[PDB]
């Protein structure tokens, strides 16, 4: 991989860190905190007693088929693979207790949803550096492994104090994925408008996702349906009625006067309805609003640990 | 404390099983063996209190061999329902876990108990709301019992006296205008119905619907907007035609296209004699 002094220097030390834990047991994880729960799963800070590390473990309970189970299984050792400064580090996966745990680095930042939450609105020059990590965390899981995200969104970006900006949750498993699919559902929906009609275009999914996820962040409000009016100056809808909105609506767009031209012109680029007119991932290096994001000082780190409270 | 409430540290609860759409569920002892399902509202106010009682009142009343027994709740640490303890598995682990070999007579004798059950609660007036395999129990490996129907009052956490409804647990057996959430009721009768028609294709096919679909919000768009339903030629040979047409027009789009419980259980019974 590309790689700056640092990000190799960092990625040494996790493969490190990896060959210090075994094989992963149960009995073997004492419970810290807990770190969040989405709708089909919940996350807890544990420490590996046998290694010393701290990681992030998922656990998700699936009422499946032991086969469909192990082949689950099987596909998330794949994520010993997945190794990229954009990629959340991953430890292990295993089944006990009849749940899938899912063993990661642990991010103290949090996701982007979170920080989002402690921010009100992430400046457009923080978002710049959000860009170019999710489009290299995309870039690297599709050149290096065929993987498609397939589910982006700011609760699916972690960062951390050291200023990393990583990608997870993504979809390494298409078992898992359907699995999910049958036992749980969501509030609200990233989803691009022709995968909701069944059209499979690639990568251009993930863009799309990434383009409403940057809106929300930007605008500190999850953007379908679009704001009203008086709401915007200040600068429920059921899940079938926003996903009908996705498909027979134009998308959202960014607050004009309030962001810079290039930055406006990469989220439209990003929420083109037609997903062959949707810029893809080689289109957007490029774009003007990463060229010039890629050249700002930001100390994302300092803002991070500002916005949460936390020290430098 | 009131009727059929049953008093703080009466039940022993035991070991936690797993949680679903609206709640999580622990075995427990209270004069035997019984399920106890705290229920995700925990803090409700006194009008959502009031109509959960009222509602207990009336679920408390649905006694069939096919209803899986209603035995009390809790406020006290929290709110929970007490049921019946199920011996065995839901027709949910038979069919798509363990998958237990049924032959069709006894694949028919589920659909016609379900049925049964359906029947009853329709005609004390009750919508299931729910009605899914997980929540068919194959009770000591004979009788079905039908479990988690009613309690609309504590499928919603409340805002005073309006509740917002959000679609939770699986969506696959959701009709069309569940999915949608825009008409003014859209549980009924027909939405159980449609229910009950996808439970037919996990026993006819052996599999949940969509099954080459991996992507859980074009399910719930497609779904919704009638562009996509059951793929009805997954269903095994040797399901009777009778229950296929049946199954369809469980399954139809438009709640008013669909028959009622009392004419389905009437077609599964003669179908069930009409059989080899
Ligand atoms: N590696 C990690 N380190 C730290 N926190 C984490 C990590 N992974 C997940 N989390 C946190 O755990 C929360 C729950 O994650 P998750 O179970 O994937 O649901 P979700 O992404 O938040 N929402 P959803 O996917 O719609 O169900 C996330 O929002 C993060 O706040
Ligand atoms: N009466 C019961 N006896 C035994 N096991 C039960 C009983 N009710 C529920 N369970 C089990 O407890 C677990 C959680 O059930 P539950 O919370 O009802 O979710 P669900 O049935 O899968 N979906 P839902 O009922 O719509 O929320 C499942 O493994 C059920 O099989
Ligand atoms: O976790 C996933 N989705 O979110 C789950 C939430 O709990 C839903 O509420 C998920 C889905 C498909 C798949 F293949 C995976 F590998 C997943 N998990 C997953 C992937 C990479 C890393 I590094 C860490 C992880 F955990
Ligand atoms: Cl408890
Ligand atoms: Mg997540
Ligand atoms: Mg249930």
């Amino acid at each position: 991989l590309e790689l700056d002094e640092q990000q190799r220097k960092r990625l040494e030390a996790f493969l490190t860190q990896k060959q210090k834990v075994g094989e992963l047991k149960d009995d073997d994880f004492e419970k810290i905190s807990e770190l969040g729960a989405g709708n089909g799963g919940v996350v807890f800070k544990v420490s590996h007693k046998p290694s010393g590390l701290v990681m992030a473990r998922k656990l998700i309970h699936l009422e499946i088929k032991p086969a469909i189970r192990n082949q689950i299984i099987r596909e998330l050792q794949v994520l010993h693979e997945c190794n990229s400064p954009y990629i959340v580090g991953f430890y292990g996966a295993f089944y006990s207790d009849g749940e899938i745990s899912i063993c990661m680095e642990h991010m103290d930042g949090g996701s982007l949803d979170q920080v989002l939450k402690k921010a009100g609105r992430i400046p457009e020059q923080i978002l710049g550096k959000v860009s170019i990590a999710v489009i290299k965390g995309l870039t690297y899981l599709r050149e290096k492994h065929k993987i498609m995200h397939r589910d982006v969104k700011p609760s699916n970006i972690l960062v951390n104090s050291r200023g990393e900006i990583k990608l997870c949750d993504f979809g390494v498993s298409g078992q898992l994925i359907d699995a999910m699919a049958n036992a749980f559902v969501g509030t609200r929906s990233y989803m691009s408008p022709e995968r909701l009609q069944g059209t499979h275009y690639s990568v251009q999914s993930d863009i799309w996702s990434m383009g409403l996820s940057l809106v929300e962040m930007a605008v500190g409000r999850y953007p379908i349906p679009p704001p009203d009016a008086k709401e915007l100056e200040l600068m429920p809808m059921a899940i079938f009625e926003l996903l009908d909105y996705i498909v027979n609506e134009p998308p959202p767009k960014l607050p004009s006067g309030v962001f810079s031209l290039e930055f406006q012109d990469f989220v439209n680029k990003c929420l083109i309805k037609n997903p062959a007119e949707r810029a893809d991932l080689k289109q957007l290096m490029v774009h003007a609003f990463i060229k010039r994001s890629d050249a700002e000082e930001v100390d994302f780190a300092g803002w991070l640990c500002s916005t949460i409270g936390l020290n430098q | 404390s009131d009727d059929w409430e049953i008093p703080d540290g009466q039940i022993t609860v035991g070991q936690r099983i797993g949680s679903g759409s609206f709640g999580t569920v622990y075995k427990g002892k209270w004069h035997g063996d019984v399920a106890v399902k705290m229920l995700n509202v925990t803090a409700p106010t006194p009008q959502q209190l009031q109509a959960f009682k009222n509602e207990v009142g009336v679920l408390r009343k649905t006694r069939h061999v096919n209803i899986l027994l209603f035995m009390g709740y809790s406020t006290k640490p929290q709110l929970a329902i007490v049921t019946q303890w199920c011996e065995g598995s839901s027709l949910y682990h038979h069919l798509h876990i363990i998958e237990t070999k049924f032959e069709m007579i006894k694949l028919i004798d589920i659909a016609r108990q379900t049925a049964q059950g359906m029947d009853y609660l329709h005609a004390k007036s009750i919508i299931h709301r729910d009605l899914k395999s997980n929540n068919i129990f194959l009770h000591e490996d004979l009788t079905v019992k039908i479990g988690d129907f009613g309690l609309a009052t504590v499928k919603s956490r409340w805002s005073g006296s309006h509740q917002f409804e959000q679609l939770s647990g699986s969506i696959l057996w959701m009709a069309p205008e569940v999915i949608r959430m825009q008409d003014k009721n859209p549980y009924s009768f027909q939405s159980d119905v449609y229910a009950f028609g996808i439970v037919l294709y996990e026993l006819m096919t052996g599999q949940l619907p969509y099954s080459n679909i991996n992507n859980r919000d074009q399910i719930i768009f497609m779904v919704g907007r009638g562009y996509l339903s059951p793929d009805l030629s997954k269903v095994r040979s040797n399901c009777p035609k009778a229950m296929k047409r049946l199954m369809a027009e469980c399954l139809k789009k438009k709640r008013d296209e669909r028959p009622l419980f009392p004419q389905i259980l009437a077609s599964i019974e003669l179908l069930a004699r009409s059989l080899p």
